RNA sequence: AAGUUGGGCACUCUAAGUUGACUGCCGGUGACAAACCGGAGGAAGGUGGGGAUGACGUCAAAUCAUCAUGCCCCUUAUGAUUUGGGCUACACACGUGCUACAAUGGACAAUACAAAGGGCAGCGAAACCGCGAGGUCAAGCAAUCCCAUAAAGUUGUUCUCAGUUCGGAUUGUAGUCUGCAACUCGACUACAUGAAGCUGGAAUCGCUAGUAAUCGUAGAUCAGCAUGCUACGGUGAAUACGUUC
């Protein structure tokens, strides 16, 4: 956490900011679990684990400023 | 006339003068009595004296280095005797028969390796 | 598995602190040196006979 | 030590009190290796006596060693084949290095709140007496005198 | 000029620094008496075993000893 | 006594006096003791029954409230109960912040043992 | 002011190269047996104080995951390469370590004295902009230069014996830095939050003089991240008559 640019990977950039087209819903496919929010954030899901889940997570207007994609949890407890 | 107390005691060396007068001990530039900063007995440093029959023989306007404080202190305790029985070489048979002059016992040792405080051994559990 | 990770580590995969140091005659990971790039009990065969340099035993 | 006799060579000489056993409880006051706050406690808990006693605390205070003086000490030993105690008297130089423990463990029991006040209780209330740690004393003291016992025993 | 000696046995540098005041002095030249810097040692302390058998250990050291010889005057039979 | 609900202790010094209210203590109550004719001199419940106001009506004009936002940090902890994480499943399962979760003596949040 | 600038003063530590401790002439008497208790003068006690040094051998103790390795298995996978999870998960059981329960204690400004270490893209000053974590520039550089103020304590103000001006466990906001990035999974700072806890049952350890305890200093590992770790100084006691268990 610092200032400069909060640290979207610039290859989800790369799809959202020209997916944001027409009114389709091909969400994400991405398994990058790193990048934060941009704020221009079109309703779709995304694939957030690589393990083995592709769990369709929200984009619902959260609080959208969390540096991270972690919707997604990794293990259980009981 | 006597010159050249050097006075060790626990990493913390001492090099003094003695100039005749009366008695009037100071170090670096300063006080004695306000720089031996716990040490109400600035007195029993100044004991040698007390055992030498003569209290106000010489001035020293002594220095001393390094250590702690009274680590610092004590040796000018040691740093005036070499040069105490280098004014006059009679008091050799005359300040050892309280026991005085010099010795250097201890100082501190090595961390044993694989110990904790170099004599303590750690705590081993159970049987 | 390890003459791969020799194969990977002298080579670069190109960020700039992804790679490690190991240990030249030997081949650990671990606990290596950098005054001598060799590694703490492979140090120990060559710092005796005498063929490095610098080392007297101990005990100062 | 099945070697024998350990030397002593301890020396305690004072500032201005003039006397060796002066120096001895400055050396249990003082835990943590922290000389540099024991006699600003001391000598500022024997200047508030005569502002507390009727005295000063020089003369006071040989007595306050003299009423907590131990005399007699239980060491236990299995003689010859059977297990109970003995009395023995102690030999003059270990009495006093016995003694000086019960002021402070019980100056560390009043509850004065102010430890170099709450300490000197007991050097007042001492040289008169039913203090707080000569009743141990007296409790001791009859422990085998009055429980005479086999006192034949060596040890 | 200050030139400095270090090396790490100590009769084999005191040898080199007698040699160099033996080829300066034999030529006209007021060299000081050579000079003992202090000798920094450093340690290596190190698990002897293979496996996890620690709290027995043994250290290393090496020692670089370091001396001093300084000429003030540049003659034709002082160069090099 | 009458800065937030009240302020009990009389008699002890004001700076820590003005700890027992929510929301300031001991670093910011040196900052907010910030008037003339206002310090700490062992007069808590004293010397001042007009001279308390001005030390107030800068706490109304100091603009976290002390008392009155009380609902925000649940505000922002229950937004934090979307289920992303850090407050999320140390709540909603509760187990503790603090990177171990069953290794140590971790009983601050835990019931007993 | 302090640069120790000159003097070139050289002695005083100092920093690595030398003389000499050993039962020696010692008093006894052990009856000549070596040795034992005593006295003298090396600063020096009777292997001056410590390390390094680990006998034949035991435990079919430990390691094929440091390496080497007889033999058996894997043979378009029991190999290979990425990305991304994991090694940290949790009602629990036990080892080690730390920080505390308060007034010989806490807060607060002022205020002295070390050793051992590292630093040629590393250590970084001075003065500078920040509540601090730090940011910019920036001369000096291996006893000399830098990190680098040691800290405990002294003199003095104050809280005045309380779940408390004791302690920071926990928990949201707002940052810094290292990095391609700090969610899983670092660290530090100030803003409030401020829990458990009153010197701990049965039991159980560690230590014989610079020794246990007390606060500190440095280092390797390492871009960044240790209460562990091996090293270093400062303050410094109590106790050992005895071999019965
Ligand atoms: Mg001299
Ligand atoms: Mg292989
Ligand atoms: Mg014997
Ligand atoms: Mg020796
Ligand atoms: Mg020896
Ligand atoms: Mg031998
Ligand atoms: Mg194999
Ligand atoms: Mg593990
Ligand atoms: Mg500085």
């Amino acid at each position: 956490s610092i200032k400069k640019g909060p640290f979207v990977d610039e290859h989800l950039m790369k799809k959202v900011e020209a997916q944001e087209g027409s009114e389709k819903k091909q969400v994400i496919k991405t398994w990058s679990r790193r990048s934060t929010i941009f704020p221009n954030f079109i309703g779709h899901t995304f694939a957030v684990y690589d393990g083995r889940k592709h769990v369709p997570v929200y984009v619902t207007e959260d609080m959208v400023g969390h540096k991270l994609g972690e919707f997604a949890p990794t293990r259980t407890f009981k | 006339v006597e010159y050249r107390g050097t006075g060790r005691r626990k990493n913390s060396v001492a090099r003094v003068r003695l100039v005749p007068g009366e008695g009037n001990i100071t170090v670096n530039n300063r006080d004695v009595r306000e720089y031996l900063p716990f040490e109400s007995l600035i007195l029993d440093l100044n004991q040698p004296f007390d055992v030498t029959e003569t209290k106000g023989n010489y001035d020293v306007l002594v220095n001393v280095h390094g250590g702690g404080f009274t680590g610092q202190a004590q040796a000018i305790r040691h740093g005036i005797a070499r040069a105490l029985l280098e004014a006059d070489p009679e008091y050799r048979g005359s300040l050892k028969r309280a026991g005085l002059l010099t010795r250097d016992p201890r100082m501190k040792e090595r961390k044993k390796p694989g110990l904790k405080a170099a004599r303590r051994s750690p705590q081993f559990s159970k049987r | 598995a390890k003459t791969s990770m020799v194969a990977k580590q002298q080579k670069k995969q190109k960020y700039a602190v992804r790679e490690y140091t190991r240990c030249e005659r030997c081949g650990r990971p671990h606990s290596v040196y950098r005054k001598f790039k060799l590694c703490r009990i492979c140090f120990r065969e060559l710092a005796y006979k005498g063929q490095i340099p610098g080392v007297r035993k101990a005990s100062w | 030590p099945r070697k024998g006799s350990v030397p002593k060579r301890d020396v305690l000489p004072d500032p201005i009190h003039n006397s060796k056993l002066v120096t001895k409880l400055i050396n249990k006051i003082m835990l943590d290796g922290k000389r540099g706050t024991a006699q600003r406690i001391l000598y500022s808990a024997f200047d508030l006596v005569e502002q507390r006693s009727g005295r000063d605390a020089l003369e006071v205070f040989e007595e306050a060693i003299n009423n907590i003086m131990p005399v007699l000490e239980v060491k236990a030993r299995r003689v010859g084949g059977s297990n109970y105690q003995v009395p023995v008297e102690v030999r003059p130089e270990r009495r006093t290095t016995l003694g000086l423990r019960w002021l402070v463990n019980y100056a560390r029991l009043r509850g004065e709140k102010t430890m170099e006040d709450r300490l000197a209780n007991e050097i007042l209330d001492a040289a008169n007496n039913t203090g707080g740690a000569v009743k141990k004393r007296e409790d001791t003291h009859k422990m085998a005198e009055a429980n005479k016992a086999f006192a034949h025993y060596r040890w | 000029i200050r030139i400095r000696l270090k090396a790490y046995d100590h009769r084999v540098i005191d040898q080199s620094a007698e040699k160099i005041v033996e080829t300066a002095k034999r030529s006209g030249a007021d060299v000081s008496g050579p000079i003992p810097l202090p000798t920094e040692k450093s340690v290596y302390t190190i698990i002897r075993a293979v496996h996890k058998y620690k709290d027995s250990r043994e250290q290393f050291e090496q020692r670089t000893h370091k001396r001093l010889i300084d000429i003030v005057n540049p003659t034709p039979k002082t160069v090099d | 006594a009458r800065i937030a609900g009240v302020d009990i202790p009389r008699e002890k010094r004001v700076v820590i006096s003005l700890t027992y209210i929510y929301g300031i203590g001991t670093s910011t109550a040196q900052k907010i003791l910030e008037e003339a004719n206002v310090s700490a001199d062992t007069r808590v419940k004293d010397l001042t029954d007009d001279e308390l106001g001005r030390i107030r009506e800068v706490v109304d004009g100091y603009k976290v409230e002390g008392d009155l936002r009380r609902e925000t940090n649940l505000n922002i902890k229950r937004l934090m109960e979307i289920s992303s994480y850090r407050g999320i499943r140390h709540r909603r399962g509760l187990p503790v912040r603090g990177q171990k979760t069953k290794n140590n003596a971790r009983t601050r949040k835990g019931p007993v043992k």
